[PDB]
């Protein structure tokens, strides 16, 4: 919880969900299962509401995805506010990016989602990791908030 | 012209803040 490895697994779990290529055995964690549901709901909403905007950017490489991600993330969190809903949008956005990359990547490579997962975990750990810890981590913060009633 | 980066960032912040408020303290 809250170290790179844990967050990377969450990010990679979510991209495999979006890409419909789950790892067989032994399945995602409780946290990941709760996250997949809420993040996908947000992703759908965003894809609909920013369609034309998202059509006017070309995600042609992992570097394009990384730079677009980092620039968007910087602007999203520039006011210094962190909350669990904003954390969810990070996962929703990497889902949007991997889908665009699958369509638009000039040299399609199959290990790209692992690269996307990496820089997502890097951002989450370095920019929201202290907040996450202070608010209960994934199991006592995120899951407690978002798990079913 | 329309700033793609800021428009995406602005929307994600709004949706994140909106959803966060939607789920009460539980």
């Amino acid at each position: 919880d809250c170290e790179f490895g844990y967050i990377y697994r969450l990010a990679q779990d979510y991209l495999q969900c979006v890409l419909q290529i789950p790892q067989p055995g032994s399945g995602p964690s409780k946290t990941s299962r709760v996250l997949q549901n809420v993040a996908f709901s947000v992703q759908k909403e965003v894809e609909k509401n920013l369609k034309s905007c998202l059509d006017n950017v070309n995600v042609v490489s992992v570097d394009t995805a990384r730079t677009l991600f980092n620039q968007v993330m910087e602007k999203e969190f520039e006011d210094g506010i962190i909350n669990w809903g904003r954390i969810v949008t990070i996962f929703a956005f990497e889902g949007i990016l991997i889908k665009k990359l699958l369509r638009q990547q000039i040299a399609p490579d199959v290990d790209t989602y692992k690269e996307i997962s990496y820089f997502v975990a890097e951002f989450i750990m370095n920019n929201t990791g202290e907040w996450i810890r202070q608010n209960g981590g994934w199991e006592n913060g995120f899951v407690k908030k978002f798990e079913p009633k | 012209q329309e700033d793609i980066i800021r428009n995406i960032a602005r929307h994600l912040a709004q949706v994140g803040d909106s959803m966060d408020r939607s789920i009460p303290p539980g």
